[PDB]
């Protein structure tokens, strides 16, 4: 039956209708098949491996507008927190404090890597082509100051305590990108700010009509008066290139909300480069939703 | 039980009684019958006459248990957690999402489309007692009150009084006390045409053999008869007949238990993997819904789905195949069955023979003249210059009582119905057929005096004017019984001389009879004579009780002999249905002479081999002296199976190998079946009557006769020879063989596309990779791009000459054993599974994430709220713009597989034999091959496509990353068939041949 | 421009392949009837 013969039929000495060499025979057969299949994948990942070049992708049109980002790093879009209340808000000011680490200026006090970089937003630096034929490169510094009413150089709650908060706007790195800012026939984007040729411009509003006026004032924090991304940063060359690369940040901070009401803010990026899309809710704009529980 | 009772003979012991014990057990006085006061009193106690049909179950039932057939079990399941991910899914949070609706209603629609293919497989319940239904009259002819009226042959009673006419139908069992002779047609218990003389007296023991009892579904076809009865209903001999045949079961096709393993098989590894690998996803802290997911894309990758489909589109195409030479298949799965079978039970008369009676032999001139017996004159003639067969032409078709019909000659001469017996026109077609027409010879001789066969005198006999240059002026001619008319004959016929009679001729004409009684033939003598005018004038008349004419008629012009003949083709095909491993055994209500006669003369029963009586008449030995072993061939008479216990049959089927059963009954037949069934064997029974009705629903395969077939075995059988070709039955066994084997290459074909569709799931809860492959695509790879290439390899041709091989055993030799598994598992499966990650990991690495960068990348890349995920060149990524590379990947591996499966259709071809041996004379492979490609880049670059399956096009080089894993199975399997070829018994025959 | 890829070429030529291969598929398999 199933219990001593199809088991262990031991008149012919059998485990499974098997002898001993006749499982040996077959165990060698599958490891020397499986080893010979490991090194066939092996050699062609290999093979392939020696058309990448390690400076820049193959392809990046996936990539081809950036995305725009927040650093308190949310869960649905939402940000919920009692200002008297020290234990509701306090991931986010542990987040915000364990992304500014590398900012501040006991971080980029290297003179091989860092170097002073202007104090105006300017024209994009090109520092020659990506072929290491001139080694690692150097990176302008970001100074924290610049963020200033939104850095941790005074109360170190970064605005969650006293009601108002704050975000920090960053654009996603691509390699090799040059964000074109609007170009001046003094109407093109919408609707006005402060036209600067080399800032690309950055605009927080309300979403409906019914959150325009319930958002209040909004406080722009960045390098310059225009508020948006300097573009000295820009040509982005890698992590082989440029590690410490430091990016430029803008600092957005909401003054005067409206109490136990969820805000829906939307906030956008503006250029010739800098495209939309209704299915990805984050190339060139994002959206948030601020409720201040008092 | 009850059908295991009805397995018995018929006991009567009324046939045995007189004319008082009959007045009294049923109280009927022989002469007035029954009163309507007792008759309508015993109908409402006992039953009507009457049939009834069994229990049918009705088509939805039958069409609603196809619904859980083994693979549609899990894909409910699967169907049932896409409804409960997507209640988890959008009823918490997420208003989108509706892509695990339109999985669970995709998989809810295939187990019913399969479901419907299964079911257009399934047996045909059809209906046999509506056609036992139709041999009964409508009305009987009972003597009632003193007299006689017409009533419904359902109101008939256990005991009242009959009268039978020539042309009636019987409507009961009838005891007869008064006939003058009428003359019953047997030919429902029998399967033997010749009519039967009833009469009042007990004659033989056995009630089917005696002369008194006239039975339900039969004719008497002459005369009158008055019968008493003892049987109506279901109760009567054929009506437990008929209760037998519609109450024995269908049975297993061995077809559907090679299905019914495999489903086991595959179920059992699915499971596995599927209850495995889903508590690895509970240990490691997964959520419930994307532990739900998990499971469903493990469920979908392992379930074969469009493999059920695929053999039912097979049977279908090897069925109208065969339906295209004349052999109509009723059944679907019996057209494998006739390639596995083992031992075919075969009928004599009507199936082995033409049921016709015709002349074989003829003895002109002390010599022996054989004839063509064939239905279409395939062989050559014997006879027709000398003057003794121009003499005898006129001798038999002038001493002829039987004539054609009206006027059906645009039918030719060896199909024309007749007027008279068949005994006389076995001679009228001969006369017809080598000597132009009879008509003008029996005007032109005129008859003057006649008197036909007396039953005491053995000879029959008529008085012709010669009406030519010979003119003997009132010839005579008669015939007989040969011995009886050589005793009254002294001038013999040679060439057309006179010689006298010397026992040089006599001897041998005794030599001839002997070994024309050795055929198992009827021989008959004719006979003639010029009269003379010395007492015998023109216009003279004789008369028929006075003897004033010659009865010493000095004649002697032959024999001639009848039998009733093999068909065209039999004698080839039973030696080629011998030469395949199949036993033959013929199984027969007819007498054993006439049996033996036929078995050796079809080839049943060969040259040198004999039996146990003539060891014992060559060595001169009583029989119960001479060992049983010693003989290979038996004929057992069907009185001594009635005694036989059940494994005295074993002993009978176990140690001969040519058997002829005689006298069977229709119960005997399937108690022969049954015998041969026991010890394992897959058997064939063909047949034409109804008497062998019971035996061909106890068959694994029953084959009925087109044309002269019942219409009782119509409705019992699997198969129906559309013209009456035996023949054809050769032809399938020989496609059933090669559709048994052209299924396994297809099976093997759907199994290896099964591996790289089960481990892009594994790598991905093992390395914590992102996900290589889909459902949705895993489901447009087997029920699209594989049904074609499967369902085309199902036109392969034989790679030997399959009718050298024996049957297969049922028991080992499975369609799936372990040898199919371990091949299409476990090493082209693996190939076809490397060959897809590596196109997945080229996409990747030339977009920016380099393959040790994505260990441990899971969690991030499936998280909808990080939308900056750093690469190997540091660019940030946001979710819609991974996914989309993603799906990018999910498109490749599905073209991945599709190209590996070009290498993969060549290779299953054939399975010893090599691709430059074979061909590729195959159109609709090669069909197959470029509409799976066609498809394949239609789904990738149709517009719209990335909405409804998530599929986004390729760049052009993305099309031969799978090109060196193609080119990798085609040489390793060419180089395994080439060790397979050279060690004909090895290590690698024992282990990768299927 | 490195952030462009023209995907209606590819799809046009692939669409185009599509058509050809089962026409020709097709004329392989209705041989003669
Ligand atoms: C691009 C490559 C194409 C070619 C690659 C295919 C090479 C292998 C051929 C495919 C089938 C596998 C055959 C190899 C083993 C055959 C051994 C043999 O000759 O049997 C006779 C020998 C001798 O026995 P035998 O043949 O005489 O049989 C005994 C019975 N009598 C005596 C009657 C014949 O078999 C053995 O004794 C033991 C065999 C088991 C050996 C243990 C495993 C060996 C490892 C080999 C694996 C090779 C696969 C590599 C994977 C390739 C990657 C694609
Ligand atoms: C039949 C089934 C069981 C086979 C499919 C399993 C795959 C072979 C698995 C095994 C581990 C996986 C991959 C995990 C990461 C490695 C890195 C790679 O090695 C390197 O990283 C090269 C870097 C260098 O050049 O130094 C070797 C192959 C690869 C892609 C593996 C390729 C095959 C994967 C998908
Ligand atoms: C992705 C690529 C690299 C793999 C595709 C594999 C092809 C299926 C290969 C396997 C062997 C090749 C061929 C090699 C030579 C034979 C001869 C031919 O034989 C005959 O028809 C001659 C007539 C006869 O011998 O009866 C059968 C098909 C054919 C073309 C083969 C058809 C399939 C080819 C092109
Ligand atoms: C040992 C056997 C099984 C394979 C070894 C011979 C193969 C013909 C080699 C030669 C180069 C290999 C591959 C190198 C590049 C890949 C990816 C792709 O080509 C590219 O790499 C272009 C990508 C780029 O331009 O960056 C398509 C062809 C393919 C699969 C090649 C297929 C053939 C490989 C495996
Ligand atoms: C090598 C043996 C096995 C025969 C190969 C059969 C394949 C179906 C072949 C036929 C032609 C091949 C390809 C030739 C070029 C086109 C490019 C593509 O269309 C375009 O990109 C056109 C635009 C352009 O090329 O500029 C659609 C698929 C593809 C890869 C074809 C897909 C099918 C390939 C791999
Ligand atoms: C018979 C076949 C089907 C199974 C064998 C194929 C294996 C999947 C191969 C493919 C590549 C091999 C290995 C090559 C070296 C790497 C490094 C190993 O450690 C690392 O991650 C690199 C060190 C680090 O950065 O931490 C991770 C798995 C591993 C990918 C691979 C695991 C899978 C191996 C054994
Ligand atoms: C990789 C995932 C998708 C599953 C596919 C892997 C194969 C199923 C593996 C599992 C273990 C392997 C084999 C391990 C050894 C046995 C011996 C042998 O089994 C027997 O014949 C003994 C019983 C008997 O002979 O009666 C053939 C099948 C085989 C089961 C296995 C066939 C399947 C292999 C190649
Ligand atoms: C940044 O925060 C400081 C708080 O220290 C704000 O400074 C105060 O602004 C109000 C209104 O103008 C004055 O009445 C106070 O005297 C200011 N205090 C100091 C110490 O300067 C400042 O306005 C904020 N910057 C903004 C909102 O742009
Ligand atoms: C918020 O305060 C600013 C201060 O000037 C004022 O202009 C604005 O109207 C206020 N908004 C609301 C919604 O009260
Ligand atoms: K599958
Ligand atoms: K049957
Ligand atoms: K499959
Ligand atoms: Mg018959």
């Amino acid at each position: 039956g199933s219990w001593k013969k199809f088991i262990w039929n031991s008149e012919k000495k059998e485990f499974l209708g098997r002898t001993g060499g006749s499982w040996f025979k077959i165990l060698l057969f599958y490891v020397i098949f499986y080893g010979c299949l490991a090194g066939i994948f092996i050699g062609t990942i290999q093979v392939m491996l020696l058309t990448i070049s390690e400076f820049k992708p193959t392809y990046q049109d996936r990539v081809a507008p950036p995305g725009l980002t927040q650093i308190p790093q949310i869960q649905k879009t939402e940000i919920s927190f009692r200002p008297n209340d020290p234990k509701s808000y306090e991931a986010y000011v542990l987040n915000i404090v364990r992304f500014l680490e590398k900012y501040k200026d006991s971080a980029q006090r290297d003179d091989m890597i860092f170097e002073d970089c202007g104090d105006v937003p300017s024209e994009p630096k090109e520092r020659g082509d990506f072929n290491h034929e001139r080694g690692e490169r150097k990176v302008c510094r970001f100074k924290l100051e610049w963020l200033g009413n939104c850095s941790g150089l005074n109360d170190e709650t970064y605005g969650y305590k006293e009601g108002k908060p704050c975000i920090i706007i960053k654009l996603n790195r691509v390699l090799g990108f040059k964000p074109k800012p609007p170009k001046n026939e003094s109407l093109e984007t919408y609707p006005v700010m402060k036209y600067n040729p080399n800032v690309l411009p950055v605009q927080c509003t309300g979403k409906r009509d019914e959150d325009k006026d319930k958002v209040g004032n909004v406080e722009y924090f960045g390098l310059g008066n225009s508020p948006g991304f300097p573009l000295q940063y820009y040509p982005y060359y890698g992590k082989l290139l440029q590690p410490k690369y430091l990016q430029p940040l803008l600092a957005v901070q909401f003054t005067n909300l409206t109490m136990d009401t969820e805000i829906r803010i939307e906030c956008k990026a503006y250029g010739e480069n800098i495209g939309y899309s209704e299915k990805d809710r984050f190339q060139g704009r994002f959206d948030v939703k601020i409720e201040v529980k008092s | 039980r009850d059908m295991d009772e009805l397995k018995k003979e018929v006991s009567m012991d009324d046939h045995k009684l007189s004319l008082d014990e009959l007045h009294r057990k049923y109280g009927t006085d022989l002469s007035r019958g029954l009163t309507s006061a007792r008759a309508a009193e015993i109908l409402a106690r006992d039953g009507p006459n009457a049939l009834t049909p069994p229990p049918t179950t009705p088509e939805w039932i039958k069409f609603c248990r196809q619904l859980f057939g083994g693979f549609s079990m899990l894909l409910w399941i699967g169907a049932i957690l896409c409804f409960l991910a997507y209640s988890i899914q959008a009823a918490t949070e997420e208003e989108p999402q509706n892509d695990n609706l339109y999985l669970g209603v995709v998989l809810s629609a295939v187990v019913i489309i399969t479901g419907c293919f299964s079911y257009y497989q399934e047996a045909k319940s059809s209906k046999i007692m509506e056609s036992f239904k139709n041999m009964v009259p409508q009305q009987a002819l009972v003597i009632r009150n003193g007299e006689k009226m017409s009533i419904n042959a359902e109101e008939v009673v256990v005991g009242d009084l009959v009268e039978v006419k020539g042309g009636d139908r019987i409507p009961a069992d009838l005891r007869i006390i008064s006939a003058n002779g009428c003359k019953v047609d047997n030919s429902s218990l029998t399967g033997e045409s010749e009519p039967q003389t009833r009469s009042p007296d007990f004659t033989n023991e056995n009630p089917l053999e005696t002369r008194n009892i006239a039975f339900f579904s039969t004719n008497c076809v002459e005369g009158t008869a008055r019968g008493i009865v003892v049987y109506t209903g279901d109760r009567t001999v054929m009506g437990r007949i008929a209760t037998l045949a519609s109450g024995l079961e269908g049975g297993q096709t061995p077809i559907a238990a090679e299905i019914e393993h495999f489903i086991h098989i595959i179920t059992g590894v699915a499971v596995f993997l599927g209850v495995s690998f889903f508590i690895l996803s509970l240990i490691l802290e997964y959520t419930w819904l994307e532990a739900v997911i998990f499971l469903i894309g493990i469920i979908v990758a392992n379930v074969p789905e469009g493999l059920l489909a695929t053999v039912t589109v097979c049977l279908t195409l090897t069925a109208k195949r065969m339906a295209r030479k004349n052999c109509l298949v009723k059944n679907l799965e019996a057209v494998e069955t006739l390639g596995s079978t083992s031992t075919i039970c075969s009928d004599k008369t009507g199936t082995l023979t033409q049921n016709r009676m015709t002349v074989a032999h003829m003895w002109f001139d002390n010599q022996i003249h054989e004839a063509d017996t064939t239905e279409n004159q395939s062989g050559v003639s014997f006879d027709k210059t000398s003057a003794t067969w121009l003499a005898l032409s006129r001798i038999a078709g002038l001493c002829n009582r039987a004539v054609f019909q009206a006027n059906q000659e645009n039918l030719p001469i060896l199909k024309r119905a007749v007027a008279g017996d068949a005994s006389e026109s076995a001679l009228l077609k001969c006369i017809e057929l080598c000597c132009g027409s009879v008509k003008e010879m029996r005007e032109r001789y005129a008859k003057i005096v006649e008197i036909p066969f007396n039953s005491t005198n053995k000879y029959q006999l008529s008085i012709h004017k010669n009406p030519n240059t010979s003119e003997p002026q009132h010839l005579l001619v008669m015939k007989g019984a040969p011995e009886r008319i050589l005793d009254r004959c002294s001038s013999i016929l040679l060439h057309g001389k006179e010689q006298p009679l010397d026992e040089e001729l006599k001897d041998a004409f005794q030599n001839a009879y002997l070994e024309l009684g050795g055929l198992g033939e009827r021989v008959l003598g004719f006979c003639h004579l010029f009269l003379p005018d010395e007492q015998f004038p023109e216009g003279f008349q004789f008369d028929t009780d006075d003897v004033n004419f010659p009865i010493d008629n000095l004649c002697f012009v032959g024999l001639i002999s009848m039998i009733d003949p093999p068909r065209a083709a039999v004698p080839d095909a039973v030696g080629k249905c011998r030469s395949a491993g199949i036993k033959v055994i013929m199984v027969t209500g007819d007498h054993p002479i006439t049996a033996k006669a036929i078995a050796k003369g079809v080839g049943i029963i060969s040259e040198g081999n004999e039996t146990v009586e003539d060891i014992a008449a060559r060595l001169n030995i009583p029989v119960s002296q001479v060992n049983p072993r010693d003989a290979k061939a038996c004929v057992v008479h069907g009185s001594d199976l009635k005694d036989m216990t059940s494994e005295q049959l074993d002993d009978i089927l176990k140690y001969h190998t040519e058997i002829v059963f005689a006298r069977t009954s229709p119960q005997q037949k399937l108690i022969i079946v049954e015998g041969c069934q026991r010890q394992g064997a897959i058997v064939a029974v063909t047949g034409d009557g109804v008497n062998d009705s019971p035996a061909l629903k106890k068959a694994d395969i029953g084959v009925a006769m087109g044309i002269a077939g019942s219409d009782v075995s119509k409705q019992a059988a699997d198969m129906i020879l559309l013209d009456d070709n035996f023949a054809s039955i050769v032809t399938g066994v020989e496609e059933g063989r090669l559709i048994f084997d052209n299924l396994k290459k297809s099976i093997a074909y759907t199994l290896t596309s099964n591996i790289p569709e089960i481990t892009p799931f594994l790598i991905f809860i093992i390395a914590n990779i992102p996900l290589p492959l889909g459902t949705v695509t895993i489901l447009c790879i087997d029920l699209g791009t594989d049904m074609v290439p499967a369902i085309s390899l199902a036109y392969e041709q034989a790679e030997s000459d399959i009718m050298k091989r024996q049957p297969r055993n049922p028991k080992t030799d499975k369609l799936v054993n372990e040898r199919l598994i371990s091949m299409a598992y476990g090493q082209i499966g693996m190939i076809q599974a490397l060959g897809g990650f590596f196109t997945y990991f080229v996409i990747l690495a030339e977009n920016g994430f380099l393959p040790i960068h994505l260990l441990g990348l899971r969690v991030d890349w499936d998280d909808r709220w990080i939308n900056d995920v750093e690469d190997s060149y540091g660019q940030q990524w946001t979710y819609e713009q991974r996914k989309i590379v993603e799906f990018t990947c999910h498109t490749a591996f599905f073209v991945s597989i599709v190209v590996v499966q070009w290498a993969d259709l060549v290779i299953c071809k054939t399975r010893r034999n090599s691709v430059f041996q074979q061909g590729m004379k195959n159109k609709i492979l090669i069909f197959g091959l470029f509409e799976e490609t066609a498809l394949a880049a239609f789904l990738s670059y149709c517009p719209g496509m990335g909405v409804a399956l998530r599929m986004y096009p390729l760049k052009p080089t993305w099309w031969f990353c799978a090109f060196p894993y193609s080119l990798l199975i085609f040489v390793y399997d060419e180089v395994r068939k080439l060790i397979i070829r050279r060690r004909p018994g090895g290590w690698v025959e024992k282990e990768t041949y299927y | 421009d490195p952030f462009y890829y023209d995907y209606e070429t590819v799809r046009n030529g692939g669409l185009i392949f599509a058509g050809l291969a089962f026409i020709v598929g097709l004329l392989i398999l209705l041989s003669r009837r």
